[PDB]
């Protein structure tokens, strides 16, 4: 797998998302701010931030056909940035009603309605009503039982997977009507209202991952006891044909996609992309996209001599410290689609707490 | 950040701790009108510094106030210091450290009153006066060498050892690029040509920055000169006539390796280098040899480290690497190197401060700069 | 004065960890029996010097619970006496052939023994940590700070 | 130093390299705000089980982790009162500069000798490969240092024996 | 632009203005004026400064400036200067001619009559409006909630007020001042900081403070965590780098400054903070009427905005009530409800109630104190607004 | 806090850009008002504050008599620079030569172009150096009365030491 680092970010980048034409791209710095970036020849350039949440930007996600980016951050809001025609964006607040920290944020695959996971126990499913020109937001509670760490969209409106911090991995159903037509029949159920419940999966640790296989039928979720788990439901009040738990030996992944209806690229705590393979009779950790992996006189400057004392005098040698042998040198926050159709991932980018913005080709 | 101002003999060089080069270079000249000043406003001043004396000199005599690396006029070195920070760094010196710079060797009051008028005549924050051969080890990128400065008054040799200096084995010699410029004007005479003047003698220097070069071997050039008009050159003068000369080349830096030339009595700068090997502990003599740094305007002629290499592999026994260390940039090294030093962190605890300054008057320095 | 009063502790009921962890589907008394099978053929296994199958049958079943610290002390000395009985040599041959459930429930106990050295000796439990790490990587320990707390 | 420590100082690695997999993470029973989990232990479900490591009954490690905080502790050799003594107080020199070593506590938990709060902060900010080889570097020297200190008090009580009985 | 009436919230640390049916202000700014000086300080032709310059064009140049505040309190105590203030509002913040205009204006509940009435005659004879209205605050952020019933309280940059409703009617006997708000909070930062050896006596430096506490301080959700995570730890330590580029250490002045509106005694006021304070008011309110007031503490202006406020405020009022009422019996605080309303509009909701209030009322002309009427009856024309 | 100018408490001044052009006493050629010779005007009010005001390093500016009295200062602190050395004949022509060189005013190399008005036109700019040339010339005269008052081919050392002492840090 070819890697190509597209960016250097100065800060810690939890979240990215690219535009629909892969032109610019917005990612969550660790402050209040949010980092718009467009393309500078074969480099990038900060064209402008967003500052209107008041506390950590947590989540960030662009929606693909209708342009839009949605926001959320540790000061309980939401913001949606909208276009202008002079080329601005317009932001709005969004009144999510969360008693604590907003978490993670996704757009649904219609883009009319997002879902804002929270620190308060529940999930704001946020729709836009043309009748009041305002978001509103329903909260998904029954089952949640402690801070929701991510989410994913089934291909169809209508289902939410959320990973836990109860150990926990929910499918959830963020049907509304008026913003929905209604669900087709699912292997998840077909009698669908909001928050009916789908699935409670059990993990050995947080779930810091979900998402949903191309075609809908089968669950994927990460836990921090460094296990992938993938989960083919059977029908409703029924168990599932079969619950797979691959347990790997490297630090947990915190992000995860499906890069085909039979392969899952996933990424975290161990600095590198790996790709397991497999379908409802077995999988397997099957390559590690980074070859980082496997470990693998002159003229001198003046900022060499200069460092090189600085180094004697604030550490114990001249010698500087080596770089991890990965791309990432920190934690892989976030793993999402870059090329090929929807069933067929060819590309992916990953952004990290090292601020690397990095592009994959399988 | 502080400022690093290497106020040398014949050019002050001046600038900020952790730039790669100094941004203010300029002649360590005052120089003051020595016609009749006939026209009433003209934009005319008392006296001027560094390249407006230089530009000017033609109606000027030209003075430096330091020789031989001493403060010989300090109302004129004031001159020049307010010249550095208000005119060439555009800098309220109250806000900024400055690391000063010396020669070894020098008189102690020289470095009482170079702190005495940076605390109360430049307000400084705090200041710090490095011996100049240490600064330009840390330009080599080096913690060992023996560094050879020569300047435009002073030539040194400071042998150091994992950064402990060796001060019994620190050679001075008072013969640099001022000498030779001096006896380049003594030898052009002989040609046909007189400078005479303290504005000719910035022409002959500067005939001298661009003619002169080192001969390998001294007897077989001067043989090669007077059997040939090959070694032969010529410079035009601002009055647009051309000089041409020929051995005068070659023997004005031959009085760097014979001293007698000028009438001193005294080793040449290849065998004073050895001579301070020779007087260091026997196990650290093999590094040094290995680490002969050359430094400042005076080293910077044609063949000179092919030279210094040829005449220590001739002292030292055959038994071992002679390594002579002359990097392009070492017009500057000395600077270069307080630019490391006074942006290290360790450093920030060894200035003398303005408070502790007022405490114990300027015998400050000789109990913290060394 | 009222800021020192707790308020959240009886307003506020926080998870327990049976909300986290699910219960024990087996009483005390049936896994007290069922460790007390396991403990003479651990213990019989040195004996005869297969201290190897007495690892292997011993960690067979893993008793936990807050109502069991007699019988997991119990199987604890049990398991820290084979660790103690194996060979150095054998480690990296029987470690590659662990499942890994096998290798989780090792490296975990390897962790109970470590807590308290005045029953348990740190030396041979260091060493087995030592190898299995190198084997089966780093994960194997992730897997130990995620686990249940009674164990 | 490690030929003895080394089995040791390798389980205290590979286990707190482990248990820094930390995150950003907001409380849950305090709007606004977030604070090191395991310092406050007032949510569970984002605490990970204390994991002990040990050489000797002198010579400790405590591990207690979270989300997006891990608190290391450790007991450290103290074989005579000379050594007790040397250690309290070469540990309260450490912990009063606190502030510049950014992941030490400014006071130990109660029956460990030095502590060391990683937060996420930390490993967004630091070199975090570096902070574990900063502990298993002060866990491999400490031992030396005292040990060198009760040196330099042997050699200042043959100073004031040699001066005071030369003097009659 | 529009016919409107305009809504201005004149308040004590910043002015923000707009007109009816406005969701947020059109403007904000500090209510400060300033003075030309020269202070051993950087200058550059860059810039040109007036001999007054106010507002946004003060607060972005004041280095150059002597700042002033024509109020603190919650009264004006500079006319001449809130007249500047005014002056700039008008006529280059909006761009509108007052002539005939009607304005709402804001006020908190217990000022002296004589900041009313100098206020209603700079409106009518300065400016020449049409017709005011003067509003108590804490009910137009009862207004922009939608509301009609709760325990409203209002903390700002000078005074922080509460006003109890029930059923639209406003409980005038158990309105209240806690004399300490954003600005005693702010002048406790420069006190605690000062303990570290820092230094903030310049009139321009305040703002500065302003900004550093409004970044990074917090109230303690309790107290002795807070203390431990302090003297045990370093974690709460935090960088703040002034305009000036220096940077600054802070610690537990985090939550150590906004404790003095929980406990007021830090800042020597005797008073009873935040949480006794509204338990002192909904415990005086009759007995049918306290389950409505405890259901909805609603929460009003910056001094509102630190982080952990809201938890920190309905904790202690669930403690408290466990004091007073249970004495300590656990059996009974189950069915104790309170629920505070922090809204993430709160800092503006004097304003977005205002543009509330003046647009039910700008077709009632009879409503508003008229120019005509101010100048027949002098002050007695304001004894319309309420009792 | 510093000393302001009493001449603040005036009314009606004639004014260029944001200088006042007030009463003054002088024998110099130029546009200013004639002052009564028997009482206190700007430069014996400038020169008599200068060596109080020149230790302060902060001052807010009441108007444009303030601008007039601070450009005097200023203009003290150069004059104090150029007298060192020199007879009092000597003094009087090298501080008129200074008074008459060419000098930036304010909306041109002026050190305070923040803090005072370009001029108001094409001509107020030369009302504003006729002015400013006139009140120059007699604030260099006025103040060699001062520090040559005891003795005449010696400027005294206790009008000499405030050569250095910058005014706010400012100079022209
Ligand atoms: N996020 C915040 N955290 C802490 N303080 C804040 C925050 N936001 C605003 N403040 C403070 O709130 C005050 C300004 O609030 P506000 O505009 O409501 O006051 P005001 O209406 O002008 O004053 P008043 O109502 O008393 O007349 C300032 O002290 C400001 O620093
Ligand atoms: N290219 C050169 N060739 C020969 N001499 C040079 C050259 N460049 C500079 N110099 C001489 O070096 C002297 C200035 O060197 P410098 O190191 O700056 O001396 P200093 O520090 O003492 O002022 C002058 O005599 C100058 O003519
Ligand atoms: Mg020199
Ligand atoms: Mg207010």
């Amino acid at each position: 797998a070819t890697s190509q680092v597209l960016h250097i970010l100065p800060k810690p980048s939890y979240e990215h998302a690219f535009n629909s034409q892969r032109t610019e791209f917005v990612t969550t710095t660790a402050t209040n701010q949010v980092e718009l970036y467009e393309q500078d020849g074969n480099g990038w350039k900060h064209a402008r931030t967003f500052s209107d949440h008041d506390k950590i930007v947590t989540c960030v996600d662009w929606a693909p056909k209708s342009n839009r980016i949605v926001t959320c951050s540790q000061d309980r809001n939401a913001y949606v940035y909208e276009k202008r025609p002079d080329g601005t964006w317009k932001q709005t607040l969004v009144l999510l009603r969360l008693n604590r920290a907003a978490t993670f944020v996704r757009w649904s695959p219609n883009e009319d309605k997002f879902a804002v996971g929270s620190g308060a126990r529940v999930i704001s499913v946020c729709y836009f009503e043309q009748e009041n020109d305002w978001w509103v937001s329903k909260h998904l509670k029954r089952p949640l039982r402690s801070t929701i760490l991510s989410l994913d969209w089934h291909p169809n409106n209508v289902l939410l997977a959320a990973g836990c911090a109860d150990r926990k991995a929910y499918v959830l159903s963020a049907y509304v009507r008026d913003v929905d037509a209604k669900p087709e029949a699912s292997v998840w159920g077909s009698r669908l209202p909001f928050n009916t419940v789908c699935a409670e999966y059990p993990s050995g640790g947080w779930v810091h991952a979900v998402g949903f296989s191309p075609s809908g039928n089968a669950l994927a979720y990460a836990g921090h006891d460094s296990s992938v788990t993938i989960a083919y439901p059977s029908a409703p009040e029924q168990p599932p044909r079969a619950l797979i738990t691959v347990k790997l030996s490297q630090l947990p992944l915190r992000s995860l996609l499906w890069a085909n209806e039979s392969a899952i690229v996933a990424a975290g705590y161990n600095y590198s992309p790996i790709l397991l393979q497999g379908n409802e009779s077995g999988w397997a950790h099957t390559r590690d996209l980074d070859a980082g992996t496997s470990k693998t006189e002159g003229p001198v400057s003046f900022t060499a001599l200069r460092s090189t004392f600085r180094n004697m005098d604030l550490k114990g040698s001249s010698q500087s410290i080596s770089s991890l042998p990965t791309v990432h040198q920190n934690m892989i926050a976030t793993l999402r689609p870059y090329a090929g159709t929807p069933g067929n991932i060819t590309a992916f980018t990953s952004s990290g707490t090292d601020g690397r913005v990095v592009l994959w080709t399988l | 950040t502080a400022l690093v101002c290497d106020n040398g003999s014949g050019l002050v060089k001046a600038g900020f701790a952790g730039d790669d080069a100094p941004r203010a270079v300029f002649p360590s000249i005052v120089g003051r009108p020595r016609h009749q000043g006939v026209m009433v406003g003209m934009g005319q001043k008392d006296s001027y510094v560094g390249d407006e004396a230089q530009s000017k000199r033609g109606i000027l005599t030209l003075k430096y106030p330091i020789e031989h690396g001493i403060i010989t006029n300090w109302d004129d070195m004031e001159k020049i210091w307010h010249h550095t920070f208000y005119n060439e760094l555009r800098v309220a010196p109250e806000e900024h450290p400055t690391l000063l710079t010396e020669a070894p060797l020098n008189p102690k009051a020289n470095r009482e009153k170079m702190t005495q008028i940076m605390f109360e005549t430049f307000n400084v924050p705090a200041m710090y006066v490095a011996i100049q051969a240490v600064l330009s080890l840390y330009a080599s990128g080096r913690t060992t060498g023996i560094v050879l400065d020569s300047g435009d008054g002073v030539t040194h040799n400071v042998p150091i050892y994992e950064g402990y200096a060796l001060p019994h084995a620190i050679m001075r010699l008072d013969l640099a690029g001022r000498d030779l410029t001096d006896y380049l004007m003594k030898i052009l005479t002989e040609r046909g040509y007189s400078f005479v003047t303290t504005a000719e003698r910035e022409i002959v220097r500067d005939i001298k920055e661009k003619l002169c070069y080192v001969a390998l071997d001294f007897e077989n050039e001067m043989a090669t000169a007077a059997s040939s008009s090959s070694l032969e050159k010529s410079y035009e003068l601002p009055d647009g006539q051309v000089i041409t000369i020929g051995n005068e080349r070659f023997r004005c830096p031959e009085t760097l390796f014979q001293p007698s030339f000028i009438g001193m009595e005294s080793a040449g700068i290849h065998e004073t280098t050895y001579n301070s090997i020779m007087k260091c502990d026997i196990d650290i003599r093999k590094d040094l040899y290995a680490n002969n740094v050359m430094s400042g305007g005076t080293t910077m002629y044609p063949g000179i480290a092919d030279r210094m290499q040829k005449e220590i592999t001739a002292l030292a026994p055959s038994t071992m690497k002679i390594k002579i260390i002359a990097p392009p940039e070492r017009k500057y090294s000395v600077w270069i190197g307080g630019s490391i030093l006074a942006s290290l962190s360790t450093f920030q605890q060894m200035w003398i401060t303005k408070q502790e300054y007022d405490e114990a008057g300027p015998s400050i320095v000789h109990r913290k700069c060394f | 004065t009222f800021r020192t009063l707790d308020v959240d502790s009886i307003t506020e009921p926080v998870l327990t960890e049976q909300d986290i962890f699910p219960i024990r589907n087996e009483t005390a008394e049936q896994v007290q029996a069922a460790v007390s099978q396991l403990i003479p053929q651990a213990r019989s296994a040195i004996q005869t010097g297969n201290a190897l199958q007495g690892l292997k049958t011993l960690l067979s079943y893993v008793p936990y619970g807050n109502d069991v610290q007699e019988v997991r002390t119990q199987y604890l000395n049990a398991f820290v006496d084979v660790l103690s009985n194996i060979r150095a040599a054998d480690i990296p041959a029987f470690v590659k052939e662990c499942s890994t459930e096998e290798i989780d429930n090792i490296v975990n106990f390897i962790y109970r023994g470590l807590a308290n050295p005045q029953a348990y000796n740190s030396s041979v439990l260091l060493n087995w940590h030592e190898k299995v790490v190198e084997i089966s990587g780093i994960g194997c320990i992730v897997r130990v700070l995620n686990s249940r707390p009674d164990l | 130093m490690s030929n003895t420590l080394r089995p040791y100082l390798n389980a205290v690695r590979s286990t707190l390299t482990a248990s820094l997999a930390l995150e950003e993470f907001s409380s849950e029973i305090v709007e606004r705000q977030s604070q090191p989990e395991v310092e406050v232990g007032r949510s569970p479900e984002i605490l990970l089980k204390p994991l002990v490591v040990s050489r000797n009954e002198q010579e400790q490690c405590l591990i207690e982790s979270s989300v997006n905080s891990v608190r290391f502790s450790i007991r450290i050799k103290q074989v005579d009162e000379i050594e007790r003594i040397l250690v309290r107080k070469f540990m309260q020199f450490l912990m009063g500069r606190a502030e510049s070593f950014f992941i030490l506590r400014r006071k130990p938990v109660q029956g460990y000798d030095i502590s060391f709060l990683i937060t996420n902060y930390h490993t967004e900010e630091m070199l975090k490969h570096k902070l574990v080889d900063f502990i298993i570097e002060f866990m491999e020297e400490v031992d030396a240092e005292i040990s060198e200190m009760k040196l330099f008090l042997n050699g200042r009580a043959r100073l004031v024996a040699e001066t005071y009985l030369s003097c009659f | 632009m529009e016919s409107a009436p305009i809504v201005l919230d004149n308040g004590t640390g910043f002015v923000k203005v707009g007109y009816a049916k406005d969701n947020f202000p059109r403007f904000q700014f500090p209510s400060i004026v300033g003075r030309p000086i020269l202070r051993a300080e950087e200058k550059t032709g860059n810039v040109q400064i007036k001999d007054v310059m106010v507002g946004d064009e003060a607060e972005a140049v004041r280095s150059l400036l002597q700042v002033k505040y024509p109020m603190e309190n919650g009264i004006i105590r500079d006319f001449e200067e809130m007249n500047q203030l005014w002056d700039y509002t008008f006529f280059e913040k909006l761009k509108i001619d007052p002539r005939g205009r009607k304005i709402l204006l804001t006020e908190p509940p217990m000022n002296p009559v004589a900041n009313r009435e100098k206020m209603c005659e700079t409106m009518f004879e300065r400016y020449g409006f049409g017709g005011v209205y003067v509003a108590i605050q804490a009910v137009l952020s009862l207004y922009a909630q939608g509301l009609s019933s709760g325990v409203v309280v209002d903390s700002g940059d000078g005074v922080t007020h509460i006003v109890p409703v029930y059923e639209s009617v406003v409980l005038n006997h158990l309105v209240g001042r806690l004399d300490v708000a954003g600005r005693d909070a702010t002048r406790y930062l420069i006190s605690l900081l000062l303990r570290k050896g820092y230094a903030f006596n310049r009139t321009a430096d305040f703002e500065t403070v302003r900004e550093m506490k409004e970044k990074l301080c917090y109230v303690s959700y309790d107290l002795e965590l807070d203390h431990k995570l302090s003297e045990e730890t370093t974690v709460l330590m935090r960088n703040y780098t002034l305009p000036d580029g220096r940077v600054i250490k802070v610690g537990s002045e985090r939550y150590e400054c906004p404790e003095c509106l929980f406990q007021p005694h830090l800042v020597g006021s005797e008073q009873p903070g935040l949480s006794e304070f509204i338990f002192d008011t909904i415990q005086a309110a009759d007995v049918d009427i306290r389950k409505y007031l405890y259901r909805a503490i609603v929460l009003s202006g910056g001094s509102s905005m630190y982080a952990g406020l809201p938890s920190r405020l309905e904790k202690e009022i669930k403690q408290l009530w466990f004091e007073r009422v249970l004495h300590g019996d656990p059996a009974r605080l189950p069915n104790f409800k309170v629920k505070i309303e922090d809204a993430p509009r709160r800092r503006h909701a004097v304003f977005i109630g205002g543009a509330v209030l003046a647009d039910i009322m700008a077709q009632n002309d009879h409503m508003w104190v008229s120019k005509a009427e101010w100048e027949e009856y002098g002050v007695r024309a304001l004894d319309k607004l309420g009792p | 806090p510093a000393y302001h100018s009493s001449f603040l408490s005036l009314t009606d001044v004639p004014t260029t850009g944001n200088i006042a052009m007030l009463p003054l006493k002088t024998k110099f050629r130029g546009p200013a008002y004639p002052a009564d010779e028997s009482q206190m005007d700007i430069i014996d009010e400038c020169i008599g504050l200068f060596r109080a005001n020149c230790f302060f390093r902060n001052f807010e500016i009441k108007g444009p008599a303030d601008r007039t009295l601070i450009y005097g200062t200023l203009f003290i602190s150069e004059c104090l620079g150029r007298v060192n050395g020199l007879n009092y004949r000597d003094a009087e022509r090298q501080l008129n030569s200074l008074a008459l060189e060419n000098f930036s005013i304010p909306g041109s190399g002026f050190p305070l172009n923040a803090l005072y008005a370009p001029p108001l036109s094409p001509q107020d700019a030369e009302i504003m150096r006729t002015y400013l040339t006139q009140f120059r010339q007699e604030l260099a005269y006025r103040l060699l009365s001062h520090v040559y008052a005891t003795e005449k081919d010696h400027p005294s050392k206790w009008w000499t030491c405030f050569s250095k002492r910058r005014f706010m840090n400012k100079a022209l």
